[PDB]
């Protein structure tokens, strides 16, 4: 992943250009996302493979459970920037519903068409570049086996649409994280797939989000141009 | 003219302004010295050529100066001048709708068509009139292309221009221009002077209430409710 930003911005910039990873960088166009595939391989066998749901084993279902589940927090490590909450907007190709479907949009979980199942994969739409491949990586597959451990059901999936009338439902729909803020809020919640097998020390998790912190706070500090249009002269 | 000719008197006014309507419903004038204009004026009538709603007919119609009301002082102005709105356009013979068809008298035969069909006496009309108020507009149409810009400093689009005074930074936001104060409202002033040149030429009373309409730069002024052929000409 950084060896590919790194080319691309070198390119761009031989090229009297600038390239950026940045998630929502034009307002009213279409953000940059880091859709992530994944897999498990045991002694060279694609366990993602079987035949409960669009050819995915239960282990992928728990797979995808655990994901959902800690999914607020996820988005910390995975959208870790202020402006990755400008890309997760309700609106079109936004993957802001928690759900999965092979073949639905908005789905935050997507099955990919692989033809043959032996690269059958999983697919979550959410992130954006902004998310350090080491620790975001890393992060979805904790969670990922926290499902798998604990046989986490990714409940029923929505093939059928989109965002609809509520009938009291779709409402209900569970929505990926608003804010860096309450990402981190919920990361602070709920941070422990992650300590197990000690693959995250409680120090880095706790530095991180005070880091991370410092971000949003710029972000609540400086007043926005925007502000100026709504309220200057109230 | 009881009303007209007294006018004259009364403002020592040494210019007439004959005013009618084209096919199209813009107003055209024509000025005379009020030596020429006599009682007798008003049926007799002066004459002219027809260059708007006829052609090819060499048409020498004559201007009938209509009488009762629409005796206005121009306000605007210098010389004192009264203005005769009420300009029938009648045929050398036919007392009729002039050229194709003068709109006063077809407007005047619907008056009649009402009495006649033993309906109604009079008909009442009170219009809603909308205008925009800008600086400037500019445009132009050639071989080159087709141009055209709009240029005002309540403009919502005019925050981040440069201005003379300086930006207030003050002005309606899209659509929400329905009734802010003046700081942003930045006309008042000059409704109350259209109001007060209105009373002017139409009479005291007449004006119902102003307002600033919705858009950015866009102005409603009330009048009153008329007859036609009188409603019409305010
Ligand atoms: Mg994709
Ligand atoms: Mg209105």
């Amino acid at each position: 992943v950084q060896q590919f930003k790194y080319a691309v911005w070198n390119v761009a910039h031989q090229y009297a250009k600038t390239a950026t990873f940045m998630p929502k960088p034009m307002v009213g166009d279409n953000g940059s996302g880091m859709h992530v595939h994944m897999s498990i391989s045991k002694d060279g066998k694609n366990l993602f493979a079987g035949d409960e749901y669009a050819g995915l084993s239960e282990m992928a279902l728990y797979f995808i459970g655990g994901i959902i589940k800690h999914a607020r927090a996820l988005n910390a490590i995975t959208n870790p920037s202020t402006n990755s909450y400008k890309r997760l907007v309700p609106h079109f190709e936004a993957p802001i519903m928690l759900a999965y479907s092979a073949r639905n949009r908005s789905a935050s979980i997507r099955i990919p068409y692989v033809s043959n199942p032996k690269g059958k994969r999983i697919e979550a739409r959410f992130p954006d570049p902004m998310m350090n491949p080491y620790l975001g990586f890393a992060a979805l597959l904790m969670a990922g086996i926290d499902g798998i451990q604990n046989k986490i059901h990714p409940g029923e999936a929505a093939d059928k649409n989109l965002y609809d009338l509520p009938p009291e439902e779709e409402a209900k729909i569970p929505t990926v994280a608003h804010s860096l803020d309450m990402a981190l809020e919920a990361l602070q919640a709920d941070h422990e797939f992650l300590l197990k097998g000690g693959v995250f020390t409680k120090e880095m998790l706790d530095a991180y989000i005070e880091l991370k912190t410092e971000d949003v706070r710029r972000l609540n500090t400086t007043t926005h141009p925007v502000e100026f249009d709504m309220y200057y002269s109230l | 003219a009881n009303k007209v000719l007294q006018l004259i008197q009364e403002s020592g006014a040494k210019w007439v302004d004959f005013r009618f309507t084209d096919t199209k419903g813009k107003e055209q004038h024509v000025t005379y010295p009020a030596d020429s204009i006599d009682e007798d004026t008003f049926e007799d009538g002066k004459m002219f050529d027809g260059s708007s709603i006829a052609g090819w007919k060499g048409i020498e119609a004559s201007d009938m100066i209509l009488r009762p009301d629409a005796e206005t002082g121009f306000i605007d102005p210098f010389f004192a001048e009264p203005t005769v709105v009420v300009t029938c356009d009648v045929i050398e013979p036919s007392t009729g709708q002039g050229y194709e068809r003068d709109p006063r008298s077809i407007a005047r035969r619907a008056e009649e068509y009402l009495k006649s069909t033993g309906i109604g006496d009079t008909a009442f009309f009170g219009p809603e009139p909308e205008f925009f108020v800008f600086d400037e507009v500019k445009w132009d149409i050639d071989m080159s292309g087709a141009r055209h810009t709009l240029i005002a400093e309540e403009a919502a689009w005019s925050t981040g221009k440069d201005y003379e005074s300086g930006n207030s930074g003050h002005r309606p936001r899209v659509k929400g221009g329905y009734f802010p104060v003046p700081p942003v409202d930045s006309a008042q002033d000059m409704r109350a002077e259209m109001c007060a040149k209105i009373e002017d030429i139409m009479g005291p009373g007449r004006v119902e209430v102003h307002h600033h309409e919705v858009a950015s730069c866009q102005l409603e002024i009330g009048v009153s409710f008329n007859t036609l052929v009188r409603k019409a000409d305010e």
